[PDB]
């Protein structure tokens, strides 16, 4: 699995692959690992499918009740806190690496990584999954502060494409979501739309 | 627990122109004593001896195989072995069995065959020699023997004081070890005599 | 398990062995003999794993008998005990070890009677009296309480009886009959089996 | 944590005359991988206490929340009583020992540093309830690489100045970068004095010579 | 996860006719390393009683705090300080309460009896205790007991007068035994803390051993 | 064990502690961990004492046969290659971690050999359970091309760090200095720790021990 | 450990050694392995020192509460049943406790062997410990209900001595108690070293 | 292992049990009774793990004696067997299982003699004759070869002695004495112990 | 460990970190993993130090005898084949990942990857070690056919730097080597010479 979230002035860009695998068999070749937790807060899920889905449902339930009582748009730090609290209280029962990214009227676009174990860190860009291991160097050489939403979209597409070409558990289509005050804009890159890098053939 | 199967304790101490070697006398399996007169100290020359502690089969085998090599060396070289050469020989035998060793750790006590200078030593189960100028212990009561000899040993002790020190150190250390004891024997090696004594010891 | 006992006296060596061979929960023989005649004045009482006792005991017997034929005289009890110990100790770190506990008993016209205890690890000890087996735990103290270096062969058989009666009362295994033999200047003598 | 996940490396502390100084790298390793390279493993408890932790960062974040709330709670009383360095160190020992006895330990080795009543506190709390106080402390590989150098100085000169203490820490941080494989060059320094607790920024041991 | 760690430590206790000496080394260690060169293992419980504790320092700190609470609780309900024998008896029950998860601690209590004579009680990790005249415990227990049995017990010796033990001979024997243990035990050897209980109180003395 | 080695301007300074321990008890309080391989080459040894005192002894014999045939001083590269090619065929079964140092016709050379066969030629090296305490001193004070007294003080300070910080290390400090013109083996270079003075006399006078039997054999 | 107890014409003789060991280390040679529950009831201890000491002290407190409530001293049978029922609750958890409850009730001299494995049996002669087998041989060859008090005392001392000689975990002093209708008595605490000289 | 044998005749149930309490190589009792009276016409013979036997048997005995006290009449041998089987099957998957092999022998005025067999797994089997132990492997065939449904109580004691003498010749464990009891319309009768 | 080799029209560029590690301890912080098997054939060693040093020593010996017997400079394929022969024959007793890159007069600059298991494959560029995983997407995104020795030296330095910053088992100095008909030019990058990439702030 490869999941990436990047911050930009006004919002964040989330992205993921689409391959659920049991061993070396692809059970879902078109999975959506980008799940809306609230109107402008999504979570990129990685790890165990059952654990990730159960946690995302519980946090959506809690965040929605919280937002109704407080009568205000929820904060991305509050969404990340609820995921961290559940993923730390059940760290020994859940295999769930999550990246929470979204927009709020107070801190704008924010990306929070809640890796397995239950720690939460706010980051400029977050990467998770078994394919992240291959894109760490690429994301540390091509990331530049001040990127636009369009560049952040192209950056996430190229990164997810590179990890889907070297990871067996990663592949399918690249699903991208750009969240801002205007709203969420989701897109899927399929076939030629997926960035291509020439394989070195002697 | 392969060295505590048969138990045992041996100690060698230096004096002024004299050496001492003491050993427990119990032969037992786990917690059962079978004999109270087992030999663990063997003569390797007129003023040279070796005390062996560990598996009793290994004590007997290492002593017998050492005598084979010693008698061959003594006849061929036509001279008695010097205390240090015997140590080098025991180290060679023990290390020839490095991967599959004899469960016995030896102490050598003797006086040089010509200068009559006191030499004491201890080797590990794979043959690592350590020459000391005070005392050497080996067995299942080694810690007890270390504490007793570190607090009772004095330099330039005479033959009689060496006997009173090695004897007191052995009797109070084997009395805190359950699988060692059933008697204590002490050999005082001097230039003109070898006095051997059996001590009154707790037979519990 | 099986029971071996030896009591050395001033001019004789009395030995006894159980006469039962068991498969698992059934005694398949009650007239078994665990004593082997190495020489005219040496006996080896052997107990241990099935197949290992006779393979080791018959081997030591044919080699001690070859000595008498090759040299015209017999090995002494001490030489025989040491030859056995070397062979048991030289197969210990081998791939074919013999699990055997033994009691060599013999009479040298010079050194006199001798009883030698040997365990499976090949540790040889000369003993005034010794026993092999779980029954030794319930009988060695009876021997320690009553054994005197100048015991007569008559009083020796009586102490042997005290020890075997203890096995009948406290031991959990049905050891009913015992093979009893004695060795002296006149050689090995079979005595009546102490049955219960 | 039954099995630690993202973890921090060594945390160093040395008591000088007038306060204490602690140092920690800003890196969270996920088993060899340096995944999170800007995380603080040092925390200001009160105005007199500061805590540096090694081991699972989630377990440390949990402690920062519990100890953080405990300080907010005592301040609401406004009774002129405040948890002291030794009180926080006592609480952490009881906290870790209780978790170890439930067989659910917090995988964290902590160094508490504090200045109260003109007295410098430097305490050690492991994940088993093993606790002690010392002139200098070092956790993880810092125990086998930095504590030797710190103890050599704190023996010849038992009392160090703040400048001498900071210099010793920077030399120990340099040695840790050279021989520890879970170490990062970017690190933080925290000092507690009569003026309270201060945490220096992302300092670098650029004093790295490479005569290869 | 292993809940226990051997932290080293040697404790000795000698009882006299009007004095009891509890003594310990000041070294805390983990593996082949040294945590602190100043951790005494003796603790004053009453003006007439001192306990020595060695083994897992996490359990040692817990047990002593539990003992101090229980001592104050006995004074609240009985309106009197606890005797050395009453503390010995209570410790045996406190230790056996954790029989299925024992405290890895070796405890030797030294104090004055109700007749003012010295009293040494040795304890096993799970309770078993006994009144003795002298007892060593910890890493070098087997190196110190033999000489005390010979000198204080006068064992394996003939034609020797059994003089009563003076405090000075007791003090010299304690120092000599710990110096021998330091030269052969790697866990003993920073300093010696001798605590002497008498009618006047618990005087404390510290001697230097050998730093590895 | 704390064995260390540094390469200075004129040659090599090797150093070692003197403690051997069986379990957590000290067996030898004065072991020699620096070994003669050749008049120009010495080797400090850590790990199994029997393995480090036999791999070194065998290499010393083989370099002697080599030097008798060649008629030339042995090269430190020959010792390293011989030692590594043997430690490798034993796959770490012979636990011998060694600090090989010497001056040959090509200058001074210091190497680190590990029980599996790996070697490393470096300007300063430490091995044993006291290696990281010693490395902290070298990574904090080592300077290229030092003098003998400066380099000797460095190796003693590294050995002291292991002696006072490691529990498997202690006792005295031995230093071996090798130059193109001099080989100085300072066995008791520094005696940092000593046994305290006895405060009470526990000597047992004649008659304290009761004997059951005695036999005096006159020797000629 | 070698504990012994036999019921004869003049009451019940209880004997034990004094050695306590931590592995092959003799921790003590003066351990008291006979517990005085009442002036007429006594228990022997073999196995884990803490386990045996804790549960015999719990039986003593339970037996006192019985006397206060029922105005009568518990029987030897009722005391052994309490100990057996108590230890059964922790069966399989690792308690090592071999004991013998001896005393004089309204039924006369009683001796019960209660183990931590659920065994509670009455008998005339019991021996528990690592020297039990060694002691059984001697006591059996010398036991007789019509043994005289001094002969009974000598038999108990010899049987414990012969086991301290063959068992590495048994030694110290043979402590002898004699339970009679008037209540038990402490007859002697002879050291095995002085008994080696006597029996030789 | 302990031995239990029950032989049911036309109007009686004869039972026998070994009288030995062993403890690792040693017989700590030779007069042990493994038969527990539940009623004046029902006997429970229990063998197995220590503690479990007396704990479980005394529980069933007290609950059967409580039924007589509360109801004035006693439970039938069949109702007692069914009550016991339930109490062992319910504890089977519990944290405190009882490892007890049992033979229930009883007489009812209407159903007449009845022998029941139950194992630790709690299977209840009514049988004309039955046995528990390793000695059952050497004795059930003799019972099968000589048992007739109309055997007298005198010929039944003879068949019992043939089985016990087979244990004295082929079994490896010493089971010298056996308790014997018979149940009929007149209650339980303790016949002399068959000893060897 | 991070080992990397690239071919250019006329030769090959090789690179490596300088870190040896026992657990998390750095036994050597200045190791040379670039070993010369012949005049213009070098090896980049990864995995076990003892295993890699033994095989490289053996191949240098065998390759030396072959070159003196066949009076001709050795082919890079022959060295790779001898490395493959041993690494496959002792695949169960040897942990050794090797890159054999060098220049031969007949086939030019050739980079051969003999991975763990004993397999041998010619490659335009090769990477190996524990740090190889973090720079797979980078090398796939930055590699271009027709690069030069100068561009190839920068590719190796930039890629090794990113891997050394993410792999704990990689680090120290970057040792570079350029082999061509002219000879072998060796270079060590240390301190600020080592390529740097800006970190984030959030
Ligand atoms: C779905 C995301 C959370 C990431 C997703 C993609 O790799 N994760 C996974 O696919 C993980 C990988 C690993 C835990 C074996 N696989 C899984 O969680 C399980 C494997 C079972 C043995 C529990 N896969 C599976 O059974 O497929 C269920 C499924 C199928 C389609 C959509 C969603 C879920
Ligand atoms: C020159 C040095 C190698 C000597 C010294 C320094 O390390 N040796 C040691 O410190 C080691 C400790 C161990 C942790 C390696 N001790 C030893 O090697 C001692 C030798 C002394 C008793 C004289 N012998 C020993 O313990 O060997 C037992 C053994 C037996 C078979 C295989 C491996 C080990
Ligand atoms: C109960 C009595 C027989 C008294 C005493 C005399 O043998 N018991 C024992 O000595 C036996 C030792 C061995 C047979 C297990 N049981 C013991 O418990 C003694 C305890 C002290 C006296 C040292 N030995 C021992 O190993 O205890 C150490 C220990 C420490 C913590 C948990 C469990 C056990
Ligand atoms: C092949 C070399 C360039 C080494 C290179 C690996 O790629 N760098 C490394 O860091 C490798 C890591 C490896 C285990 C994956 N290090 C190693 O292989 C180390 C090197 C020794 C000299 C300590 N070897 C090792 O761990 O076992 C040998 C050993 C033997 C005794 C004590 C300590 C270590």
């Amino acid at each position: 699995t490869t999941i990436m979230a990047v911050q930009f002035d006004g919002g964040v860009v989330l992205g993921a692959d689409s391959r659920t695998t049991t061993g070396s068999y692809i059970a879902n070749r078109v999975t959506d690992k980008l799940t809306p937790i609230h109107d402008r807060i999504f979570c990129c899920r990685s790890g165990s499918a059952a654990d990730t889905q159960a946690v995302a449902d519980a946090v959506t339930y809690q965040l929605g009740f919280h937002s109704i009582e407080l009568n205000e748009p929820p904060l991305v730090h509050t969404a990340a806190s609820l995921f961290k609290e559940m993923c730390y209280r059940y760290r020994e029962d859940l295999m769930a690496g999550i990246i929470i990214a979204g927009w709020d009227p107070q801190e704008g676009g924010q990306v929070y990584s809640v890796p397995m174990g239950g720690m939460m860190v706010r980051q400029s860009f977050a990467i998770g999954g078994s394919g992240s291991s291959y894109i760490y160097g690429y994301v540390d050489a091509t990331y530049r502060e001040g990127m636009t939403k369009e560049e952040c979209l192209q950056f996430t597409a190229n990164a997810l494409a590179l990890a889907m070409e070297r990871d067996g558990s990663s592949g399918g289509v690249i699903r991208l979501a750009a969240i801002a005050e205007s709203g969420v804009e989701r897109q899927v890159l399929l076939g030629d739309q997926i960035p291509k890098f020439a394989v070195a053939t002697l | 627990s392969i060295m505590s199967y048969n138990g045992g304790a041996v100690m060698a101490m230096k004096g002024k122109n004299c050496v001492a070697i003491a050993a427990d006398r119990r032969f037992g399996i786990q917690a059962q004593m079978v004999t109270t007169d087992f030999q663990k100290i063997f003569p390797m020359g007129d003023r040279l001896y070796i005390g062996l502690a560990g598996l009793a089969t290994d004590v007997q085998t290492v002593a017998q195989r050492l005598k084979f090599r010693l008698n061959l060396y003594e006849l061929k070289e036509g001279r008695q072995i010097k205390p240090y050469t015997l140590m080098s020989m025991v180290a060679n035998l023990l290390y020839e069995k490095r991967f599959g060793p004899y469960y016995t750790e030896p102490v050598i006590a003797g006086l040089d065959p010509k200068t009559f200078k006191p030499f004491i030593c201890s080797l590990d189960l794979i043959g690592c020699p350590m020459v000391t100028d005070d005392f050497v212990v080996s067995g299942t009561c080694a810690e007890q023997m270390y504490g007793m000899c570190e607090s009772l040993w004095e330099p330039n002790m005479d033959p009689d004081h060496l006997f009173e020190t090695i004897s007191q150190a052995m009797l109070n250390a084997v009395d805190r070890d359950a699988v060692s004891g059933m008697g204590v024997i002490v050999h005082i090696i001097e230039k003109d005599k070898i006095t051997t004594r059996t001590l009154k010891a707790r037979m519990d | 398990m099986e029971y071996l006992i030896g009591i050395q006296g001033p001019d004789y060596v009395l030995v006894a062995s159980d006469r039962v061979a068991a498969s698992n929960i059934v005694q398949m023989k009650d007239d078994h003999d665990k004593m082997f005649k190495m020489s005219e004045k040496i006996l080896l009482l052997c107990v241990g794993e099935a197949g290992d006792t006779v393979q080791f005991a018959e081997y030591i017997q044919k080699n001690v008998q070859l000595y008498k034929m090759r040299n015209g005289y017999e090995l002494s009890p001490t030489a025989a005990a040491n030859f056995t110990r070397r062979n048991l100790a030289d197969c210990l770190r081998s791939r074919t070890p013999y699990h055997v506990n033994l009691l060599l008993a013999g009479y040298d016209e010079h050194e006199g009677p001798a009883l030698y205890y040997m365990d499976y690890l090949a540790a040889l000890a000369k003993a005034p009296f010794a026993a092999h087996g779980y029954g030794a735990f319930l009988t060695l103290s009876i021997l320690d309480r009553y054994y005197t270096p100048t015991i007569s062969r008559e009083r020796a058989v009586e102490l042997l009886r005290k020890c075997l009666e203890e096995l009948q009362k406290r031991f959990i295994l049905n050891l009913p009959t015992f093979s009893v033999r004695i060795i002296d200047k006149n050689g090995i003598h079979d005595l009546d089996n102490i049955s219960f | 944590t039954q099995n630690p996940m993202v973890t921090g490396t060594s945390v160093l502390g040395v008591k000088f005359e007038g306060g204490v100084v602690i140092a920690a790298d800003m890196l969270g390793s996920y088993g060899s991988l340096a995944r999170f390279r800007n995380i603080s493993r040092i925390m200001r408890v009160n105005n007199s206490t500061m805590l540096g932790a090694s081991g699972d960062y989630a377990d440390f974040q949990y402690l920062k929340q519990v100890l953080g709330q405990m300080v907010i709670d005592e301040e609401l009383l406004g009774d002129g009583h405040s948890y002291s360095p030794r009180a926080i160190h006592s609480w952490l020992t009881r906290a870790m020992y209780s978790r170890r006895s439930k067989m659910n330990p917090l995988w964290n080795t902590m160094v508490i540093g504090g200045y109260a009543d003109g007295e410098s506190f430097l305490g050690y709390v492991d994940m088993l309830g093993v606790a002690y106080e010392a002139p200098s402390l070092a956790t993880g590989y810092g125990a086998y690489l930095a504590q030797p150098l710190l103890r050599e100085v704190l023996e010849k000169q038992p009392v160090l100045s703040q400048t001498e203490a900071r210099d010793l820490v920077e030399r120990c941080m340099r040695v840790l970068y050279y021989r520890d494989a879970r170490s990062y060059n970017r690190f933080q320094i925290a000092t507690v004095t009569e003026k309270g607790v201060e945490i220096e920024g992302p300092l670098s041991t650029e004093t790295n010579w490479d005569i290869a | 996860f292993s809940p226990y760690v051997f932290n080293g430590g040697t404790i000795l206790a000698i009882a006299g006719e009007d004095f009891a000496i509890v003594a310990s080394d000041t070294r805390l260690s983990e593996g082949f390393s040294i945590h602190t060169r100043d951790s005494p293992k003796c603790y004053k419980l009453t003006d007439k009683t001192v306990i020595g504790c060695s083994g897992f320092h996490g359990d040692c700190l817990t047990l002593t705090k539990i003992i101090e609470a229980r001592l104050k609780m006995y004074k609240h309900s009985n309106n009197k300080a606890m005797t050395t024998g009453a503390i010995a008896a209570m410790l045996s029950t406190i230790l056996y309460s954790r029989r299925f998860f024992p405290y890895y601690v070796y405890n030797i209590i030294g104090g004055l009896d109700e007749e003012g004579k010295g009293a040494v009680y040795s304890f096993d990790p799970v309770g078993s205790y006994q009144r003795d005249s002298f007892k060593a415990g910890g890493s070098a227990s087997a190196m110190l007991q033999p000489l005390l049995d010979n000198q204080v017990g006068f064992k394996n010796m003939q034609n020797v007068e059994h003089v009563p033990l003076s405090l000075d001979r007791a003090m010299r024997l304690v120092k000599d035994v710990f110096i021998s243990a330091a030269e052969r035990d790697v866990y003993t050897g920073d300093a010696l803390r001798i605590c002497i209980v008498t009618k006047e109180g618990i005087r404390e003395e510290t001697v230097s051993l050998r730093k590895d | 064990t704390t064995i260390a080695g540094v390469v200075y301007k004129d040659g090599i300074v090797l150093g070692a502690d003197t403690r051997a321990t069986e379990g957590m008890v000290v067996a030898d309080k004065n072991c020699s961990k620096i070994h003669f391989i050749s008049p120009n080459i010495y080797c400090c040894g850590a790990g199994t004492a029997a393995d480090t005192d036999m791999t070194t002894q065998l290499i010393s014999s083989n370099l002697e046969l080599h030097s008798l045939s060649t008629g030339r001083l042995p090269r430190v590269v020959t010792a390293n290659r011989m030692l590594k090619q043997m430690l490798f065929r034993y796959q770490g079964y012979i636990g011998a971690a060694l600090v090989l140092g010497g001056v040959d016709v090509t200058g001074p050379h210091l190497y680190s050999i590990y029980p599996h066969g790996s070697t490393d030629k470096l300007p300063y090296v430490t091995m044993g359970s006291g290696s990281l305490a010693a490395m902290a001193v070298f990574e904090d004070k080592f300077r290229p091309d030092m003098e003998e007294e400066e380099a000797k003080n460095l190796v003693s300070e590294a050995i002291a760090a292991g002696i006072f910080n490691d529990l498997g290390s202690g006792s005295n400090i031995d230093l071996c200095v090798i130059s193109k013109n001099k080989l100085d083996f300072l066995r008791p270079y520094t005696v940092p720790n000593k046994k305290g003075t006895r405060l009470g006399r526990y000597r047992c006078e004649k008659g304290t021990t009761a004997v059951l039997t005695e036999k005096i054999t006159p020797l000629e | 450990t070698t504990t012994l107890a036999f019921k004869f014409r003049h009451g019940v003789i209880v004997a034990a050694d004094s050695r306590a060991t931590a592995g092959a280390y003799i921790a003590s040679q003066t351990v008291k392995k006979v517990i005085e529950i009442n002036p007429y009831l006594l228990g022997t201890m073999a196995g884990g020192a803490a386990d045996c000491s804790f549960w015999e002290r719990l039986l003593a407190r339970q037996c006192r509460i019985y006397e206060l409530r029922n105005k009568e001293r518990i029987s030897v049978a009722a005391a052994s049943k309490l100990l057996a029922n108590m230890v059964y609750q922790y069966k399989g958890m690792g308690l090592s406790m071999g004991t013998m409850i001896c005393g004089w009730d309204k039924r006369g001299p009683g001796l019960y062997y209660v183990d931590s494995e659920g065994n509670r049996i009455s008998g005339a002669t019991f021996s528990v410990g690592s020297g039990s087998v060694y002691a059984y041989g001697v006591m059996d060859r010398g036991y007789s209900y019509d043994l005289e008090v001094e002969q009974a005392y000598d038999l108990a001392r010899r049987a414990i001595y012969q086991a301290t000689y063959r068992d590495a975990y048994s030694g110290g002093a043979v402590n002898l108690y004699h339970v009679r209708e008037d209540g038990w008595i402490r007859v002697s605490s002879d050291n095995v070293a002085d008994l080696h000289e006597k029996y030789s």
